[PDB]
Protein backbone atom coordinates (compact mmCIF):
# COMPACT_ATOMS: atom_id res chain seq x y z
CA UNK A 1 0.00 0.00 0.00
CA UNK A 2 1.38 3.61 -0.88
CA UNK A 3 1.56 7.13 1.22
CA UNK A 4 2.11 10.63 -0.24
CA UNK A 5 2.58 14.38 -0.15
CA UNK A 6 2.75 17.54 -1.95
CA UNK A 7 5.02 20.90 -0.54
CA UNK A 8 3.00 23.34 -3.14
CA UNK A 9 5.38 26.84 -3.18
CA UNK A 10 6.03 29.47 -5.02
CA UNK A 11 9.17 31.11 -6.70
CA UNK A 12 8.96 34.40 -4.52
CA UNK A 13 8.85 32.72 -1.18
CA UNK A 14 11.76 30.94 -2.02
CA UNK A 15 13.52 34.25 -2.90
CA UNK A 16 12.08 36.31 0.25
CA UNK A 17 12.59 32.97 2.64
CA UNK A 18 16.53 33.01 1.72
CA UNK A 19 16.98 36.57 1.73
CA UNK A 20 15.55 37.08 5.24
CA UNK A 21 16.05 33.85 7.29
CA UNK A 22 18.81 32.13 5.53
CA UNK A 23 16.64 29.18 5.30
CA UNK A 24 16.57 27.23 1.80
CA UNK A 25 12.84 27.07 1.04
CA UNK A 26 13.15 23.75 -0.89
CA UNK A 27 14.85 21.83 1.68
CA UNK A 28 12.55 22.78 4.35
CA UNK A 29 9.34 21.52 2.46
CA UNK A 30 10.81 18.82 1.84
CA UNK A 31 12.07 17.99 5.26
CA UNK A 32 8.58 18.34 6.68
CA UNK A 33 6.89 15.90 4.10
CA UNK A 34 9.61 13.45 4.57
CA UNK A 35 9.47 13.82 7.93
CA UNK A 36 5.65 13.30 8.12
CA UNK A 37 5.64 10.48 6.06
CA UNK A 38 7.41 8.37 8.00
CA UNK A 39 6.08 9.85 11.33
CA UNK A 40 2.78 8.89 10.14
CA UNK A 41 3.79 5.22 9.36
CA UNK A 42 5.57 4.52 12.31
CA UNK A 43 2.26 5.52 13.84
CA UNK A 44 0.24 3.49 11.87
CA UNK A 45 2.76 0.62 13.12
CA UNK A 46 1.69 1.60 17.09
CA UNK A 47 -1.80 1.97 16.18
CA UNK A 48 -2.02 -1.64 14.69
CA UNK A 49 0.11 -3.14 17.82
CA UNK A 50 -2.61 -1.58 20.00
CA UNK A 51 -5.75 -2.58 17.53
CA UNK A 52 -4.82 -6.06 17.38
CA UNK B 1 0.32 27.09 -0.49
CA UNK B 2 3.20 28.72 0.45
CA UNK B 3 3.86 32.16 -0.81
CA UNK B 4 4.97 35.74 0.26
CA UNK B 5 1.90 35.68 2.22
CA UNK B 6 3.29 32.95 4.73
CA UNK B 7 7.13 34.47 4.84
CA UNK B 8 7.01 37.41 7.09
CA UNK B 9 10.52 39.85 6.93
CA UNK B 10 12.63 41.11 10.14
CA UNK B 11 14.06 44.36 8.44
CA UNK B 12 14.45 46.34 5.63
CA UNK B 13 17.69 47.31 4.08
CA UNK B 14 18.09 50.82 4.00
CA UNK B 15 19.95 50.66 0.75
CA UNK B 16 20.66 54.47 1.13
CA UNK B 17 20.69 57.39 3.51
CA UNK B 18 20.56 61.18 2.20
CA UNK B 19 21.38 64.26 4.40
CA UNK B 20 20.40 67.52 2.46
CA UNK B 21 22.31 70.27 3.50
CA UNK B 22 23.50 73.84 2.09
CA UNK B 23 26.18 73.78 -0.26
CA UNK B 24 27.80 76.13 1.51
CA UNK B 25 29.98 78.49 -0.41
CA UNK B 26 31.45 82.01 1.12
CA UNK B 27 34.92 80.96 1.26
CA UNK B 28 35.37 82.12 -2.84
CA UNK B 29 33.02 85.11 -1.58
CA UNK B 30 35.15 86.55 0.89
CA UNK B 31 38.42 88.05 1.61
CA UNK B 32 38.88 85.63 4.10
CA UNK B 33 42.43 85.80 6.38
CA UNK B 34 42.42 85.25 10.04
CA UNK B 35 43.02 87.61 12.48
CA UNK B 36 44.63 86.63 16.23
CA UNK B 37 43.26 89.77 17.85
CA UNK B 38 40.02 89.84 19.03
CA UNK B 39 40.09 93.26 17.20
CA UNK B 40 40.95 93.52 13.49
CA UNK B 41 41.98 97.32 11.89
CA UNK B 42 41.94 97.08 7.79
CA UNK B 43 44.44 99.75 6.08
CA UNK B 44 42.85 101.90 3.86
Amino acid sequence: KSRQLKAAYSIELAQDLRAVHGMDADAELSGILATEIMLEINREVVDWINYS
Amino acid sequence: STTTNSNSIGRPNLVALTRATTKLIYSDIVATQRTNQPVAAFYG
